[PDB]
RNA sequence: GUUCCCGGGCCUUGUACACACCGUAACAAGGUAACCGUAGGGGAACCUGCGGUUGGAUCACCUCCU
RNA sequence: GCUUGAGUCUCGUAGAGGGGGGUAGAAUUCCAGGUGUAGCGGUGAAAUGCGUAGAGAUCUGGAGGAAUACCGGUGGCGAAGGCGGCCCCCUGGACGAAGACUGACGCUCAGGUGCGAAAGCGUGGGGAGCAAACAGGAUUAGAUACCCUGGUAGUCCACGCCGUAAACGAUGUCGACUUGGAGGUUGUGCCCUUGAGGCGUGGCUUCCGGAGCUAACGCGUUAAGUCGACCGCCUGGGGAGUA
């Protein structure tokens, strides 16, 4: 029950990263496929691009090392 | 605004849920008489003190 | 008109339809029409009601939840009926040979409270025969006087009720119950599908099988 | 798979009537057909259809008696595997005679009985009671 | 994982950190490791976590207690 | 995942037609294809011990389609192999 | 007032027990859950490491948000 | 000769599936340097060891080594075993909308061939962590046993040999048939995907149940229900799955 994934369609990108900011908490964090109303297929999509944006540096691993 | 008091929330519509069926008709919600019949009746629905 | 258009009876789909193929029906949100098994089905019901009475038959109510637990006590005090209007003992028809010591034991009760000594004992125990007696009108009331089998019971329910059913397939005596989408087509001999927790069709059912006990004995 | 069109129709017949249904349509051959021929006269089958178009739809109509299986029991004897021929004189009877004991003979289709009338055996299908 | 909040505190607050992980991977990088275990224990975790939903189901049907 | 503007080459010499790969001439030659450049994996990695069920599995196939072919028109397959040469 | 202590009852969980609770390794979670496969070792049971499974036990309390 | 069986192509998706190599980052053992203390560690408790030759602790730089928290889902792939960062190349298997065909080309097995966790060992390298044999202190009447500090073998990369299991959802395999619900995971066709969906179809897997089987528990479209085809095994236990 959200409009969000009512005009989410075909895979989530991994440019710029103000929207998953809102799949992540403010640690570095990832939320569940079930928590956030979305089937795994997209939670974990949305996951894996992120991971790559530690090798670019986009997002960091844990807050401070 | 109670419906052991008075009546079905909605039509045929207990007051807990326990009957979700426009089916039921007269049986009451054991814990608290909630005989369901149409919510439209509350608009006359007398009760007293 | 299919009585103000409700002999339907609305069906849950949780109901697990055994029954799907002689319900039909329409599907609404949760499922819900059990079409004609329902309805064309209590044509030839009035017809065996008619028959059973016509060799002298009384309907022994079996009733429960609340809803028909009132015309249950009309529809038997409408014309010569017993009912159990209140819970029906798991027992009352199958152990009903020892409920029997019981039913000795309620027509001794009465009798000392009638032409005995309500008032030849201590007000401790009189009360007592109070108390008790009260909970013999709730339990046994409604069967107080039968000594004979009545030709043909009631069963309001299947869904919850099929041991009503079941006790009733140890004597083979005729079985009008009203049946839900969940239950087993066997054990009855007379279904009366669809809707059967409805105020109106408490009414329309109940009333419509003392009714036709009326004429068998005419 | 589907190897024995005889003994898995009986399957359909077997579990038709514990399932409860009316109608069964399996792969059709005017053999099959003959059998159901047979069985009407008997009063096993009830009018039989032999649709088809290039796909051969034989629909057999299931009968019952007061709810109740007229053909409950039934199996296969003579198995793909174990043929078994016997002669006119040694030949079986489904239920000592209550049930007919389907026999593929020299000229067609027909029983037990009715192999006794053509003096001659062969294949003792299956026990159909 | 970093509380602040300028003034209004007469408190710790490490609420979050807690609410992160905490005991979270504690309890996963502190002893032997054992790959099997958790996937064992995670089995009647399951069936009684299954089970309580099976107590609602078994609160809405009767209980006309 | 196969390599198509090479197999679509070859549906159009052995096919009569272009959707026409049903026939046993074809399609053994779009089978004997896929180990034309099965042949670039067993060469090297040398550890393909989950590769090696798909080889028995398209070698059996193949085996046994030429088998029936033998057995039915020889017309086809001395034809078939006189034109990929999938004998040897 | 039932949270401490002695005895008692009901419900419940568990047992290769019902003849009925030189060293404890299994049977209550036997206060170290069990067994198979492999190498090695010690008076000896068995133990240590690695892989798997359920022919295993309680999910009851004490501090925080609606 | 004809098609409901087997199979392939045109058009696509997902994945702890395998393989060779390379790389990012944290932690740990340890080394150099600045600061600094007398305790660190461990257990029911004590103790071996280290310590003014300055340990543990903190920040910066860094070389071996093995392994991927959170994404993680009785979820996914596979004949099975077994297997969790990312990239490049190679590639097997499973599945689907709409067509085109040879026309049963299908199933399985003694001898036979291949895979084979982990471990044992040979060989060119290796050793951070854990840790068989063993040593010290204790529980103890005793310790070669729960514990801690060290430590050879092993663990890893590559080639092979003996060729083994609870290699077990204990359920052999190809296939057809047999009322539903909560679902999960991955695709697809139709209608306005306005929308978080409605109606059908395949693969894998979990729970409650009818038919049926059963000693019972229960399995229950992935069956222990109903048949056909192919193979192995049993005739009470032990001896022994051993010489």
């Amino acid at each position: 029950f959200c409009r969000f994934t009512a005009e989410g369609v075909q895979e989530i990108d991994y440019k710029d990263i103000a929207t998953l900011k809102n799949y992540i908490t403010e640690s570095g964090k990832i939320v569940p496929s079930r928590i956030t109303g979305t089937r795994a297929k997209y939670q974990r999509q949305l996951a894996r691009a992120i991971k790559r944006a530690r090798y670019l540096s986009l997002l960091p691993y844990t807050d401070r090392h | 605004f109670c419906a052991r008091i008075f009546g079905p929330v909605k039509d045929y519509e207990c007051l807990c849920g326990k009957y979700k069926r426009l089916k039921h008709r007269g049986v009451i919600c054991e814990k608290c008489g909630v005989e369901v019949t149409q919510t439209k009746v509350r608009r006359e629905r007398m009760g007293h003190i | 008109m299919l009585k103000a258009g409700v002999h339907f009876g609305h069906q849950t789909r949780y109901w697990n339809p055994k029954m799907k193929p002689f319900i039909f029906g329409a599907r609404n949100k949760v499922h819900i029409i059990n079409l004609e098994k329902t309805v064309p089905m209590f044509n030839e019901a009035l017809a065996e009601l008619n028959k059973i009475a016509s060799r002298k038959g009384k309907i022994l109510f079996v009733g429960t939840k609340r809803a028909a637990s009132e015309a249950v006590k009309d529809a038997a005090l409408s014309c010569d009926q017993f009912f159990v209007n209140h819970r029906w003992l798991g027992g009352m028809l199958t152990n009903w040979k020892t409920v029997r010591q019981s039913i000795k034991r309620l027509k001794d009760l009465e009798t000392q409270s009638q032409d005995g000594t309500f008032d030849k004992l201590t007000k401790k125990e009189a009360l007592m025969r109070t108390r008790e007696l009260e909970k013999l009108e709730n339990s046994l009331g409604g069967i107080k006087d039968m000594g004979g089998l009545p030709d043909a019971l009631f069963v309001i329910d299947a869904d919850h009720e099929h041991i009503a059913i079941k006790e009733a397939n140890n004597l083979g005596i005729p079985v009008f119950a009203i049946v839900d989408t969940n239950s087993d087509p066997d054990g009855v001999d007379f279904v009366i599908p669809g809707n059967d927790d409805a105020i109106r069709a408490v009414t329309l059912y109940l009333g419509a099988v003392a009714a036709t006990v009326r004429e068998g004995r005419s | 798979s589907m190897q024995d069109p005889i003994a898995d129709m009986l399957t359909r017949i077997r579990n038709g009537q514990a399932a409860n249904k009316a109608a069964v349509t399996m792969p059709s051959s005017k053999l099959k057909v003959a059998i159901a021929n047979v069985l009407k006269e008997e009063g096993f089958i009830e009018d039989f259809k032999v649709e088809g178009d290039t796909k051969p739809e034989l629909e057999l109509t299931l009968k019952y008696f007061q709810g109740k299986a007229v053909v409950e029991s039934i199996q296969r004897v003579s198995r793909p595997g174990l043929r078994i021929y016997k002669r006119k004189d040694e030949l079986p009877k489904v239920m000592a005679g209550l049930g007919i004991a389907v026999v593929s003979t020299s000229k067609g289709v027909m029983t037990d009985r009715a192999a006794r009338q053509a003096g001659l055996g062969g294949e003792i299908i299956c026990y159909v009671a | 994982i970093k509380v602040r909040e300028n003034e209004p505190f007469d408190v710790a607050l490490r609420r979050f950190k807690r609410s992160c992980e905490k005991a979270g991977v504690l309890a996963e990088v502190r002893r032997r490791e054992f790959y099997e275990k958790p996937t064992t224990e995670r089995k009647r975790a399951k069936a009684s976590a299954v089970k309580r939903h099976a107590k609602k189901l078994a609160r809405e049907n009767a209980r006309r207690t | 995942s196969l390599s198509t503007e090479a197999t679509a080459k070859i549906v159009s010499e052995f096919g009569r037609d272009a959707n026409d790969t049903g026939s046993t001439e074809v399609q053994v030659a779009l089978l004997t294809a896929q180990i034309n450049h099965l042949q670039g994996h067993f060469a090297e990695h040398k550890k393909d011990h989950h590769s090696r069920r798909g080889l028995l599995r398209m070698v059996s196939q193949r085996r046994k389609l030429l088998d029936y072919l033998k057995r039915k028109d020889v017309a086809r397959y001395t034809q078939l192999i006189e034109r990929l040469g999938l004998r040897r």
